């Protein structure tokens, strides 16, 4: 998030922060009581040690982990997609299973899920959340920042994007003029779209040519797609 | 003149009945009733058999049968010895029964016939054994039978050589029981009576061996088929019983073993009732007697298709047990370093192993050393087996990483590695095989979860947590017709079979918990609509324990089927304290 604002304390109670022994990489999304959903770009080449990701819930800010509403979590299990390519950025998904269970609080609440053949308009107003970078070179945000940007078609995001390959399996978003778009540090964020009073799952945070650019929207892999596969492990 | 019926002797004093002729015993005071002229036969000239060997044959064994000629021969050898037969052809009709009798005169006792099938070795354990043919038919088609007999001593046998018989050449040494019902036949490959019983032998497994069975004849009553062996000397130590018993039928009784003694006492050490497959199984049992005992094998038959069969006796001491490297490689490039694999390999790599092996067979992965570097480089091992390459595992780091199992017959590794911190290195060898890493799935209606394990109805779908992967309590209930997707019918399933659901006692808690055990949230109604199901729908019931009682029996009137609708789960709801402002 470059052109946000903070967000209120508790706004998004469904992200995660994920810190490799004491490091925020890339946000994650809970759905079950031990069942995460983060990028599968971030997690390529640590799934042999589990116990070294840590899984914050409910964090606001990142220097006040000492709050009473911050239950602290380990990871145990990293699921990668069968289908993943981090070389053509395909599949970009993944699930971390937590240690022990979580009681659900009005600052801890599962996130919402897509369900199969879910149209999605172009255009459509998302809201995104998670401690990314509000530069392209600069640091990391303390504060929960958020940010908003529309949903663009798939052909307009080929013919935008081409030098990479936007697969069926990835639903882009972001401003035409760029200025308010996803950052370093926060590819893994989730992608929340209101519907019927609902924030579902539509994408997750994947990757993007640069950040903070004119006419370079964001990449989210469609979650849509993987709805089967996540569900297969939540149970 | 002597009596109709009688032939009188060459003296012409003594008149003898017709059937003491060439039986055995002497009865002309002058020897004239045994004598080999008299008692000729046309089948080879030859009556009586004094010598220690010899050979006897049919009439005109080199050339078809024409004519009916009955034929005897009684060989008598010294005491203390038995008598071996060995047949080397048998091919005659069926109504050509041989008769094989042990003893001499009117007391010989008849110990098996003969017809139609090969006998091999059949061994008598008299001094005097008599062989009696009886032509009836008429077919030229035949050639005849060739036997010899040698004699040997029985006293020297073992207990091994007494026990041990694979069945493949006639009887060893074992005795058929005479107070029995039937006797055991011989009978090679596929017997009568189709769907029952052995197919091939379990020696070679093939049809070319040679085993025992009941008698496939259409047996009207019980019938009982024993099989005795001789008395064995006691050991100090005890031996184990090891054979292979056939029972596959639809009236299969029992087959048991019992032992008896000098005493006449028996004692029943092995049992087994109802169908075990048609498949050999492995029976044993522990001997351990201090005086002589011997080993019967008492098969209770019952009517047609309750064949029984066995083969494999042998009996053992002791109790019984419980940028420019490789590329794609075959089976004799099994070891393999990467590309600089003696030390520290360089940077800037990027090399690729498509292991290449045959339709159907998988690869097994063994790293014999693996030492690489931090996050930075990695070994992407994949399963492609086309353009889209799937992926297995990701192994980094100098650590003993698990085995890996492929699931086609192509495998791609990738070696990503950095521009500095060269480490030292990977090394590997596969060895392909035939459905490797996953255990084979038992049989028997045995359930096998994903973990491995065996859970047949002990953990399906009944609130248990046996498989450590959760594969016990898998998909048993769906939606069945469902319009959306938080809609359907109440399909259960209670092992095998998906049928729906009563509603007897249906109430909103119950309602609910099956809603929960769906995966949604709870539930927000229940309207019955009609029944159209036919399978056995379950009464679902409830108790203060917690558990759902789930007695599926198909008895009810005017049931209706609940149409459930079950509300979401806690979805994306804001519960805190926010509000609504536009920037």
């Amino acid at each position: 998030i470059v052109g946000g604002s903070n967000a209120k304390e508790g706004a998004w109670p469904w992200v995660v922060g994920l810190y490799y022994g004491g490091r925020l990489l890339c946000g994650a999304s809970l759905v079950s009581s031990d069942w995460l959903v983060s990028a599968a770009h971030c997690v390529y080449g640590r799934n042999l040690e589990p116990s070294k990701w840590t899984a914050i819930l409910g964090l606001h800010m990142k220097s006040n982990l000492t709050s009473p509403q911050t239950v602290p979590r380990l990871i145990d299990e990293i699921v990668i997609n069968p289908h993943y390519n981090r070389r053509r950025k395909d599949n970009d998904i993944a699930m971390m299973h937590l240690e022990f269970k979580v009681n659900y609080t009005d600052y801890i609440q599962p996130i919402c899920l897509p369900e199969e053949n879910q149209v999605f308009p172009p255009g459509r107003n998302c809201s995104i959340a998670g401690w990314g970078t509000v530069v392209y070179q600069g640091t990391t945000a303390n504060i929960l920042q958020e940010a908003d940007v529309p949903l663009l078609s798939n052909e307009r995001c080929q013919q935008q994007m081409p030098e990479y390959n936007i697969t069926e399996n990835m639903i882009c978003a972001g401003y035409e003029e760029g200025g308010i778009d996803s950052c370093q540090g926060d590819s893994g964020g989730p992608l929340m779209c209101q519907e019927n009073n609902r924030w579902f799952l539509a994408g997750v945070t994947s990757f993007g040519y640069k950040c903070a650019l004119p006419n370079r929207p964001g990449v989210y892999a469609r979650v849509s797609r993987f709805t089967e596969w996540i569900q297969s492990f939540l149970h | 003149e002597c009596l109709p019926g009688s032939s009188p002797c060459t003296d012409a004093l003594t008149c003898i009945k017709a059937d003491l002729f060439c039986d055995g015993e002497v009865n002309c005071p002058d020897g004239s009733d045994e004598d080999n002229k008299m008692c000729a036969t046309v089948c080879d000239g030859r009556f009586l058999l004094t010598g220690s060997s010899g050979s006897f044959q049919a009439t005109h064994y080199p050339k078809p049968s024409e004519t009916s000629v009955v034929c005897q021969w009684i060989i008598r050898v010294n005491q203390g010895l038995s008598i071996k037969l060995s047949f080397d052809d048998f091919n005659t009709y069926y109504t050509d029964i041989l008769d094989i009798y042990e003893g001499v005169g009117s007391s010989k006792i008849l110990r098996a016939s003969i017809w139609e099938t090969n006998p091999g070795t059949i061994r008598i354990f008299s001094n005097q054994v008599t062989a009696t043919f009886l032509i009836e038919s008429d077919e030229s088609d035949y050639v005849g039978f060739n036997a010899t007999y040698t004699a040997f001593n029985s006293s020297e046998l073992n207990n091994y050589e007494k026990i041990n018989c694979n069945f493949e050449d006639g009887f060893c040494f074992w005795v058929q029981d005479l107070n029995d019902d039937n006797e055991w036949e011989r009978i090679q490959g596929s017997t009568f009576s189709p769907f029952t019983g052995p197919n091939f032998d379990h020696t070679f497994g093939n049809a070319s061996g040679f085993y025992i069975s009941t008698p496939t004849g259409p047996g009207g009553r019980q019938e009982r088929v024993g099989l005795l062996s001789l008395p064995l000397d006691p050991t100090l130590e005890p031996a184990c019983l090891s054979f292979w018993y056939h029972m596959y039928g639809e009236n299969v009784h029992k087959l048991s073993i019992n032992i008896s003694n000098d005493q006449n006492m028996e004692k029943t050490v092995f049992q087994k009732e109802g169908n075990y497959g048609d498949n050999w199984n492995y029976g044993q049992v522990t001997l351990n007697e201090t005086v002589k005992f011997k080993v019967a094998f008492n098969a209770f038959k019952n009517k047609i298709l309750s064949d029984i069969a066995l083969d494999d006796i042998s009996l053992t001491y002791g109790i019984c047990n419980g940028c420019g490297g490789p590329f794609e490689l075959w089976e004799p490039n099994t070891t393999f370093s990467s590309t600089n694999f003696p030390n520290s390999y360089p940077n800037l790599a990027f090399c690729v192993w498509i292991l290449n092996a045959q339709k159907g067979k998988n690869i097994q992965l063994h790293f014999q050393e693996f030492d690489l570097e931090n996050i930075n480089d990695v070994v992407e091992i994949r399963d492609g087996e086309e353009a889209d390459s799937l992926l297995l595992a990701v192994y980094t780091g100098p650590g003993p990483v698990k085995d890996v199992f492929s699931t086609t017959n192509r495998m791609t590794v990738l070696l990503i590695t950095n521009d500095v911190l060269a480490r030292g290195g990977f090394k590997a060898n596969f060895t392909t095989g035939y459905h490797l890493g996953i255990p084979e799935p038992c049989k028997a209606d045995h359930f096998q979860c994903k973990n491995g394990e065996c859970v047949p109805l002990v953990n399906l779908c009944d609130g248990h947590l046996h498989c450590e992967d959760g594969s016990d309590e898998a998909d048993c209930v769906r939606f069945f017709n469902g319009t959306t997707n938080n809609n359907g019918l109440v399909r259960f399933r209670i092992q095998s079979i998906w049928h729906t659901a009563c509603a007897e006692n249906w109430t909103t808690q119950i309602s609910n918990d099956v809603c929960q055990l769906l995966g949604l949230g709870s539930g927000n109604s229940s309207k019955p609509i009609f029944p159209t199901d036919g399978g056995p729908f379950v009464k679902l019931n409830t108790a203060p324990d917690g558990h759902l009682i789930l007695t599926p029996s198909q008895q009810c009137l005017q049931d209706s089927l609940i149409r459930l609708q079950c509300n979401h789960k806690s979805c994306g709801k804001k519960l805190a304290a926010q509000d609504i402002t536009p920037k």
